[PDB]
């Protein structure tokens, strides 16, 4: 009924798939940067 | 919105209350006339299943009955004798 609302039903889909993509860079960050191991070096 | 959308007071990315919402809508919009009767007692559904999930919401985020009685310790005094170590010590440096 509203046009900011059936906005609304585009946007959190659209935040739902950027979260999707980001938790799956912090699991590639995770497997190629071991960064805990080069932390403790610095 | 600010925060966290599954968070969302009507319930909205995590809810259905939307649907029946739409339904509601579709109901008023059907209506050339208007009262006052027909327009306030879904007043109440716009207000009063989103005036509950948030009461469900802050129950388990927070543990509610936690700070609110420990802010109330804090202000009214509660803990009686664990300010009077802190009165007695700063008496006799806030002369």
């Amino acid at each position: 009924s509203l046009p900011v609302l059936m906005k609304y039903s585009v946007t959190a889909p659209m935040v739902s798939h950027v979260y999707l993509v980001n938790k799956a860079i912090v699991d590639y960050y995770f497997v190629e940067l071991k960064m805990e191991r080069h932390f403790e070096a610095m | 919105e600010n925060q966290n959308v599954n968070m969302s007071r009507t319930g909205s990315i995590l809810k259905n209350q939307e649907d029946t919402f739409a339904a509601e809508l579709h109901r008023l919009k059907q209506q050339p006339l208007f009262s006052l009767v027909d327009f306030e007692s879904v007043l109440d559904r716009i207000r009063s299943t989103v005036a509950e999930h948030l009461w469900k919401l802050m129950v388990e985020e927070s543990d509610l009955l936690g700070q609110l009685k420990i802010i109330k310790d804090f202000y009214l005094l509660g803990r009686g004798e664990l300010f009077q170590a802190f009165i007695d010590v700063a008496q006799n440096m806030l002369k």
